[PDB]
RNA sequence: ACACCCAG
């Protein structure tokens, strides 16, 4: 731009409001000119981004006198409205991910994930004719075990109309249809979620993330789901406590059967003070627990 | 300088954009004019 | 407190509680010899 | 845009 000097960049001088190459000082261009508002408004609410590119369309408001009302007892100009069927499919779906974020208690960047998640698979196209729900659901999901903190099938299904199977399916599905990689969980993802849900203190919490990890990693029972290893190290961390919690109430809270739990336990049984950490203030005795 | 068929228009002046500009306000998000949307009305209904 | 002579009036003086107000000089002061313009006017902005 | 507020 500068007419000696071409090649360097312009440096930006607010302050003085004009335009400055800083190898020999002159002023080239005319005065700065802002894209801000002069205001501390005469525009509109910007389109929301994620939303695609429709109209600038406006509203007409309610009427104000009697020049604004036929005399059927009804307004002349009526708020007649313009969206394209794709942008109310998606406005109904990010409507329907708002609602289920808010159900367990999401925040917000869960949800612009969950969104963007939905709206770069949306305009790819891979999924034609499974529900919007179905795949929304899953995208929520997914956009959870993203940000390093995944859900239960079960706790999703809890909150959307769809069924296990069905988000299942999508999931799978969503996955081949975006080339994306997602992290496999562990055990411990799903300790302080489930821990602080059933009432237990911070040292029966650190206890129960020491014995799920220890089983994982000596590898005591394959292809279980983790799950089913948590939920049995939070039955050991609340029967060796003051606070005790039944496996209904532990089983509720992770929708694992009363059966599966017993089922869990049977095995991770006969080792136990192996598991537990050096430094653990044992209010119940190992040899004291019950044998189931 | 000025008939009375004149003063009923026929053709709509669209304002310049330097009449109706877009402004940036906090990150990349082009605020249309108020006119901007009102001309997109315009347009959408002598469409229609 | 310059010459050191008495003043020949007798001065009334008193200790009297005074608060320091928010409005400051360096939160006022304000100058402009040519910097950035309105997207629409093209006129220079609004306040400090 | 609105609130609050400075000076007369």
């Amino acid at each position: 731009t500068c007419p000696n000097h071409p090649d360097a960049i312009l440096v930006e001088d607010y302050r003085a409001g004009d335009m400055i190459c800083p190898e020999c000082g002159l002023v080239v261009g005319d005065r700065v000119i802002d894209v801000g508002s002069e205001w501390r408004s005469r525009v509109g609410d910007s389109q929301n981004p994620l939303l695609s590119d429709g109209d600038l369309s406006t509203m007409i408001g309610k009427g104000t006198g009697a020049a604004s009302f036929d005399e059927f007892g009804n307004s002349k100009y009526q708020n007649r409205r313009t969206m394209s069927s794709s942008d109310r499919a998606m406005m109904n779906a990010f409507k329907e991910i708002t609602t289920m974020a808010d159900r367990i208690n999401l925040p917000r960047n869960i949800v612009d994930r969950t969104n963007n998640l939905f709206k770069q698979v949306y305009e790819q196209k891979s999924l034609k004719g499974r529900a919007n729900d179905a795949i929304a659901s899953a995208c929520l999901y997914i956009a959870c075990r993203q940000e390093g903190v995944p859900r239960t099938f079960k706790e999703i299904c809890a909150v959307s109309r769809i069924s296990k199977k069905e988000i299942g399916r999508c999931f799978k599905l969503i996955l081949k249809a975006l080339e994306t990689s997602v992290d496999l969980i562990t055990t411990g993802d799903f300790m302080s979620r489930f821990c602080s849900n059933l009432c237990l203190p911070k040292q029966v919490q650190m206890a129960a993330t020491h014995i799920a990890r220890k089983a994982v990693e000596l590898d005591l029972v394959p292809g279980r789901s983790p799950i089913s290893v948590a939920a049995a190290a939070i039955y050991m961390a609340s029967q060796a406590s003051a606070e005790k919690r039944t496996q209904k109430e532990i089983g509720d809270i992770a929708g694992v059967a009363d059966v599966t739990i017993r089922q869990s336990y049977r095995l991770i049984y006969p080792r136990a003070p192996d598991l537990f950490p050096t430094d653990f203030k044992f209010d119940t005795p190992v040899d004291k627990l019950p044998q189931l | 300088y000025a008939r009375p068929e004149w003063m009923i228009v026929t053709v709509l002046p669209v304002p310049p954009l330097s009449v109706r500009p877009a402004v940036v306000m906090q990150g990349s998000a082009r605020n249309q004019d108020d006119l901007t949307h009102k001309l997109a009305d315009i347009v959408k209904i002598n469409n229609q | 407190g310059f010459t050191g002579r008495k003043i020949t009036s007798q001065i009334f003086i008193g200790p009297t509680y005074y608060q320091r107000l928010k409005h400051m000089v360096d939160d006022k002061i304000h100058s402009r010899a040519r910097g950035p313009i309105q997207i629409l006017n093209r006129q220079p902005m609004e306040g400090r």
